[PDB]
């Protein structure tokens, strides 16, 4: 109760299988060669204050147009 | 990168303050001699003197309040916004109008070589009557944003006098207008008329007679070779905000270093009219 009175959804979504048409939009970005070394990084690198950081990958968005 | 960051070097802190103080003073000296002895007296005998004239005061605006440069160099601007402002807008239009009436002169000798004969009231005319509109009115209605965007700001411990703007494109978009009216334009506008008067100087080499050009070719190529490092500096600084010849950070601290020494340099235009009047060149 305290996590649905608190932040409150935009979208509120109950079960129901309903047939819409999808697109889908491939964020292909490639990967490098995987680097075993081991790197212990904490709050004072570089790479985490500009967030230019190496992190996951993303994901591939897909929009959907439905008539309810 | 974690961040970036603002830093002087440590030499120009101390050697920015001399080449100012020596063209402080030279500058003063100079424009006072040539106003002393051509205003006042009104001893001139050319057209050519009165635009002399016009660069003396433009300078003497000038270079009574770069001091003021000279102790925010090392110092901290705490002058006041209205100060800054001043300075500001009297820089911009000393930059503008000087470059304005060495065209004015260029435009003044090829009426001169070529339509000896057939324009007498034009010189006169160009020389009194087109010279507010022309000249002091493009140079104070293109100072209009340094009128009313210009600011003092405490930014940490430093009191900075600078011209400041709402984002980055806007600093392009000056440097690069800045550039073309300032440099580009007058380019081809004096480089023609040099062209044209030389190639019909070239019809009459059997009268050489006067040569009184030297005196404003020595002027034009003085004052071009003073600011154009100043120029290509700006536009690489441009270049460099376009994000476009992105390399690092101690670069652009290099361009900035190398900014504020060819500024350093570009400022010996000032005694350029006083000491080829000493010189009678």
């Amino acid at each position: 109760n305290l996590f649905e009175t608190s932040i409150k959804p935009c979208v509120k979504l109950t079960p129901l299988c309903v047939a819409m048409n999808c697109t889908r939009n491939m964020t292909t970005s490639t990967g490098t060669t995987d680097t075993q070394n081991i790197t212990i990084i904490n709050d004072t690198s570089p790479c985490v204050r500009a967030d230019n950081c190496t992190g996951l990958k993303e994901e591939e968005m897909v929009d959907c147009q439905f008539n309810m | 990168e974690p961040c970036f960051r603002e830093e002087n070097a440590n030499f120009n802190k101390i050697f920015l303050p001399t080449i100012y103080s020596i063209i402080f003073l030279t500058g003063i000296v100079g424009n006072g001699l040539v106003i002393l002895v051509m205003g006042y007296q009104k001893k001139l005998r050319s057209m050519t003197d009165k635009y002399r004239l016009h660069l003396s005061v433009a300078d003497l605006l000038f270079v009574i309040t770069l001091p003021f440069w000279a102790v925010d160099a090392v110092a901290n601007w705490y002058f006041g916004n209205f100060l800054c402002k001043a300075v500001h807008v009297i820089y911009t239009v000393n930059l503008y109008s000087s470059v304005l009436i060495l065209a004015f002169i260029s435009l003044d000798r090829y009426l001169a070589i070529v339509h000896a004969t057939n324009s007498q009231r034009p010189r006169k005319l160009l020389a009194e009557k087109v010279v507010y509109v022309g000249v002091w009115i493009p140079a104070l209605l293109l100072t209009i944003p340094d009128f009313i965007f210009a600011n003092v700001s405490e930014a940490d411990d430093r009191y900075i006098c600078d011209r400041f703007y709402p984002n980055d494109l806007w600093v392009v978009v000056f440097q690069f207008q800045h550039i073309m009216v300032g440099l580009i334009l007058p380019g081809i506008v004096i480089l023609s008329c040099y062209c044209i008067i030389i190639s019909k100087l070239s019809h009459s080499k059997g009268h050489q007679k006067r040569k009184a050009l030297k005196t404003t070719v020595i002027l034009i190529l003085a004052f071009f070779a003073c600011w154009l490092p100043y120029y290509i500096g700006i536009s690489i600084d441009s270049f460099i905000l376009l994000e476009i010849i992105k390399q690092g950070c101690e670069f652009e601290n290099t361009v900035h270093k190398w900014i504020s020494i060819t500024e350093a340099l570009a400022f010996f235009h000032c005694c350029l009219n006083p000491i080829l009047y000493a010189f009678l060149g």
